[PDB]
């Protein structure tokens, strides 16, 4: 016999900021401040500057000192952890009910007085170098980052990570412009998970009152098309194929979502040959051995990036990307079922619903949410949306993949990897 | 607004029930869309011989590639199909597979865990592609240094008994194992008193007995007697492995006292105590300012690149102790500092950091239970290991109780004037002489 | 001046190394005796005279 | 395969009390410490004379 | 359906006090991992996976 639940509660403030709480009755509460400000509003001059920010935040505050910040937190053994896409900043904070209050508190003071002293921040300069060789270990964070730079001209070009030339010159000033200006009211949205709606309302009425920075979602995203390519010799060639498809929120950006589970994304079972997969029996087929491919979708506030990925030998490449791309063209030519994207309906949908199973998950979604819409669309009526998705809808994203101007990035030894030209 | 106190006794029960078989069946209602079923079975390695080790590794690869009523590639294509997800493990004690699902999906679900833990079709064809696949997973895993570590570590402290194996077996058993010998094994443990089906999410605990006893009546029941061993004790011994290898560029190392097993009531203390060293990596915010002394000596000074307590439970033993990972000329500060934060506890604990140590507990604990998969898998593993499942609400009292005192007491029980076993990897040139380490787990102070 | 060792904590180390303490000194006493003989400090018990 | 990693059997040189795979080790460790530093003691004892 | 990240692919990082360093959205690799020979280091100048915060007793 579990308790009957409870439901979200939402408001909008009139200066724009957003407030959503869930009162579940667990032992552990969770807040999360969600900000446009993520490093699609950098520019040329400051690039990185979101970088560093998203490492500052236990940096001095008004209010509350680093080492305050860091024994207060651990004292009651809570977490302070800030997370960063493109389009967004979160600053999460989460720790046991009986210790929302402080850890509010030390929210706060990070997000709306930080200080930014000088000697603090020229210390925490090497750490951008630190994170960012952490990051690029992977193979995808290089080519996703070029990936974007290639795709785009201009805002979702930038690197989530900051350009190795701005490591140790991103300036304190930088960091406060950045703050007063995306960190603002109309750009938030305060989430909590365990607390109370009025103790987040009036927390919100306090101290998030905060406005005079930019506006809305963007410079615009101007999408122009390229290719990126890093020589690099990792025995295994990386390459994504990608053209521009459909903002967040559109139902478009359903069909796509529903053509990425007809085409194949991640796997369902451990050593599996992926059999719904059509990406992958498609390379499968003609490709002997070690070899990956799946199915490559972001969606942004105003564009969104729709293909594949493959990881292959050298050699090989060409002959994945090329089955790959086929593959698609396949589906774009009508030869698609019905069981296929009821299947791919499934998948999506499943998925959907195992991606707000927990704490973590629901909140970033609820963030997510509060500032792409100023809405919280709950689990029934996604499903619903997902199900208007029709036969031709998923049919049509992909005859926009197969004739749009593309972008790729590819990284290891590329001589078989071909150019587009030869796509 | 409730209390921390107060939620704790708000998670529902968890219902427990057995099926004349010996096969338990537990479940934990929630009201999410979304669930996780699964069987988990007392079989590892532990429970292998010398030549055998490897089996369960084995089946694992075989288990979701066909049984006799869906044969080569339809279970994964019904699994897919419904947007669920498959997957599956194996410790030295334990193995299980589960299956994440849609709540609707329950029934399926069930279904196909029994197929795969019962009727299982190791055909020959596929048992042999699956030795090229397993030999390649040891090459690859001999790459993680981390891995290996561990694996020394085992295999050093556990030396001639069971428990010194890995999962994996030997290559040489790898390219040997028949089918004779996975049908044994299969025999021999997958059999209902080893086996617990739990489930977590929207599912009523009516519904899981139906279909536990829809599609697992057939097995124990004409069964048992004879050839049901049970498992032997496994000698720590206290020792040191060290592979010197200066071609890769950071040392690996692990130091571990014999712990006491899941029963134990004393592991809440230890937990506590590791809690307080903690853990570290070099991209954690906040260096200097850390609590934890050894975490805070290690960002200033820069003594490591990462390092790990840990608190590893077997059957009526343990390793209890930690990892780290650093610069060859790292490994000396290193453990100095790492072996003077256990004698400090074991000596001269305090009051602030124990609760500091039984706060970072509480939230470990209850972060950790978030989502139908770690519930599920939680309900599984302590009914093997404890015979219950043990609420919430008890662990904080167990939590609760531990003060200074008892830190400093049950840290000297495990740690003062103990043998370690010590495993290297990697530049471990100066790493210490075992009689060093041996002479840095007590204090001539105290 | 010096007293910034004053607090719960300290005053729990200090609790925690006094049976060691008291006992380190005993040592040392005793010690101190046997070095010199039962004239240059302590007499008494099953030795001789 | 760095599973085939063995540990050359000790048996030739294990103290008695410590010959059992099937048992714990926890046991002798009192009386295995307690010989060698009796060892130890009896020996400065020695020197201190 | 928002939070982009999730809606699978895009990349996202995540930065700590106590947890670790993320870097973790979408794009194959999981399916290299069974056609095998997907090494990688460990710990090669690096940090480490799985991160900690979770536990039991």
């Amino acid at each position: 016999v579990p308790p009957h639940p409870q439901d979200l509660e939402f408001t909008r403030l009139p200066n724009g900021l957003v407030i959503a709480s869930l009162e579940n009755y667990a032992p552990a509460s969770r807040i999360g401040l969600f900000i446009k400000a993520g490093s699609r509003y950098e520019n040329s001059n400051n690039l990185g500057t979101s970088h560093l920010l998203r490492l500052a935040s236990s940096l001095t505050t008004k209010g509350a000192s680093s080492f305050k910040i860091t024994r207060g937190i651990e004292a009651v053994g809570g977490k302070l952890s800030v997370t960063s896409t493109r389009e967004n900043m979160a600053y999460t904070v989460e720790c046991l009910r009986d210790d929302v209050d402080i850890l509010m508190e030390f929210l706060l003071n990070v997000t709306t007085a930080p200080e930014f002293r000088r000697w603090e921040v020229a210390a925490l300069q090497p750490q951008l170098r630190i994170d960012k060789a952490v990051a690029l270990q992977n193979p995808q964070a290089h080519v996703i980052e070029n990936l974007h730079a290639a795709a785009y001209r201009n805002a979702l070009a930038n690197s989530l990570y900051c350009p190795d030339y701005r490591i140790g010159k991103v300036t304190p000033v930088e960091l406060h412009d950045y703050v007063q200006n995306h960190f603002t009211s109309a750009r938030m949205a305060l989430i909590g998970l365990g607390v109370s709606h009025p103790v987040l309302k009036q927390v919100a009425e306090q101290f998030l009152n905060i406005r005079g920075g930019l506006g809305l979602s963007g410079a615009k995203a101007k999408y122009h098309g390229g290719e990126i390519r890093e020589q690099n010799g990792d025995s295994l060639v990386h390459a994504a194929l990608v053209a521009e498809s459909a903002a967040i929120g559109s139902a478009e950006a359903n069909a796509f979502s529903v053509l990425q589970h007809v085409l194949g994304a991640g796997p369902h079972v451990k050593r599996g040959s992926n059999a719904t997969s059509s990406l992958y029996q498609a390379v499968a087929k003609g490709v002997h051995q070690p070899f990956d491919v799946s199915a490559f979708n972001a969606s942004y506030s105003d564009s969104g990036l729709f293909g594949f990925y493959t990881i292959s030998q050298a050699a090989s490449a060409g002959d994945v990307i090329k089955a790959a791309y086929n593959q698609v063209k396949t589906i774009a030519q009508g030869n698609l079922s019905n069981p296929d994207v009821q299947a791919a309906k499934n998948k999506l949908k499943a998925g959907y619903l195992m991606s707000v199973e927990s704490s973590e998950g629901f909140l970033d979604e609820v963030g997510s949410q509060a500032l792409a819409a100023g809405s919280y669309t709950p689990p029934s009526t996604v499903l619903q949306q997902i199900d208007a998705v029709a036969d031709a809808d998923v049919i049509n994203a992909a005859k926009k993949f197969v004739s749009g101007r593309k972008s790729m990035a590819a990284s290891g030894n590329l001589g078989h990897t071909p150019f587009i030209d030869e796509l | 607004t409730a209390t921390y106190a107060q939620a704790l006794q708000s998670v529902p029960e968890t219902q427990v029930s057995q099926l004349d078989n010996g096969l338990r069946v537990a479940s934990e209602q929630s009201s999410q869309p979304t669930c996780t079923v699964g069987v988990w079975i007392d079989a590892g390695s532990r429970y292998e011989s010398e030549k055998n080790n490897g089996a369960g590794y084995f089946v694992e690869h075989l288990a979701f590639k066909g049984t006799k009523n869906r044969p080569g590639n339809a279970l994964e294509k019904e699994v897919e199909s419904m947007g669920a997800h498959l997957n599956a493990y194996s410790t030295r004690e334990h193995t299980a597979y589960y299956i994440k699902a849609l709540s609707k999906d329950l029934p399926k679900a069930v279904e196909l865990l029994a197929d795969i833990v019962q009727n299982c079709s190791l055909e020959d064809s596929q048992i042999e592609k699956e030795r090229d696949v397993i030999l390649q997973e040891l090459q690859e895993n001999d790459t993680s240094m981390r891995d290996v570590v561990f694996n020394y570590l085992h295999a050093t402290a556990f030396q001639g008994t069971p428990l010194a194996q890995s999962v994996e077996g030997p290559s040489e058993n790898v390219r040997k194992l028949s089918r004779a010998d996975l049908t044994e094994y299969l025999s021999r443990h997958y059999k209902a008193p080893r086996m617990v089906l739990a489930a977590a999410g929207g599912l009523e605990h009516r519904q899981l007995l139906d279909l536990a006893q829809k599609h697992f009546s057939g097995l124990s029941g004409t069964y048992d007697e004879d050839a049901v061993p049970t498992l032997s004790p496994c000698r720590f011994t206290g020792s040191q492995i060290c592979h010197r290898e200066d071609g890769l560029p950071l040392a690996h190392v692990a130091i571990a006292v014999e712990g006491p097993g899941w029963a134990h009531p004393d592991n809440v203390a230890l937990q506590v105590a590791n809690a307080i060293i903690g853990h570290y990596d070099c991209t954690y915010g906040g260096g200097a300012h850390l609590s934890s002394p050894l975490a805070s000596i290690a960002a200033t000074n820069k003594l490591c690149q990462s390092f790990q307590t840990f608190n590893i439970c077997y059957a009526d033993t343990g390793l209890l102790g930690a990892h780290f990972v650093c610069d060859h000329m790292s490994i000396d500060d290193m453990m100095f500092v790492l072996q003077g934060q256990w004698m400090r506890l074991c000596t001269s604990a305090t009051e602030s950091e124990v609760l500091r140590g039984k706060n970072l507990l509480r939230n470990a604990l209850v972060s950790h239970l978030d989502g139908t998969t770690p519930v599920c898998e939680d309900i599984g593993r302590s009914l093997l290991t404890y015979g219950r499942r043990i609420p919430l609400a008890e662990w904080e009292s167990r939590i609760a109780e531990v003060d200074a005192r008892v830190v400093r007491e049950v840290c000297s029980k495990y740690f003062y004037d103990q043998c370690p076993a010590v495993a290297g990897f990697g530049p471990i040139e100066q790493l210490p002489d075992y009689n060093r380490i041996r002479s840095g787990m007590f204090w001539l102070r105290f | 001046m010096l007293t910034r060792f004053l607090g719960p904590r300290y005053r729990q180390l200090a609790r925690n190394w006094v049976p060691t303490a008291q006992l380190w000194g005993a040592v040392g006493a005793v010690g101190l005796v046997s070095a010199t003989d039962s004239r240059l400090i302590l007499d008494w018990v099953p030795t001789i005279n | 395969s760095h599973t085939d990693i063995k540990v050359p059997d000790f048996s030739d040189y294990r103290r008695p009390e410590v010959l059992d795979s099937t048992k714990s080790s926890k046991e002798s460790s009192e009386a295995r410490k307690g010989f060698s530093y009796l060892v130890t003691a009896t020996t400065t004892v020695g020197v201190a004379y | 359906m928002l939070s982009v990240a999730a809606r699978s692919g895009p990349f996202a990082p995540v930065l700590s006090a106590t947890s670790r360093g993320v870097a973790g959205a979408l794009r194959p690799l999981v399916q290299a991992a069974v056609p095998a020979t997907s090494e990688s280091p460990v710990l090669d100048l690096k940090r480490s996976v799985l991160c900690r915060e979770s536990l039991r007793g």
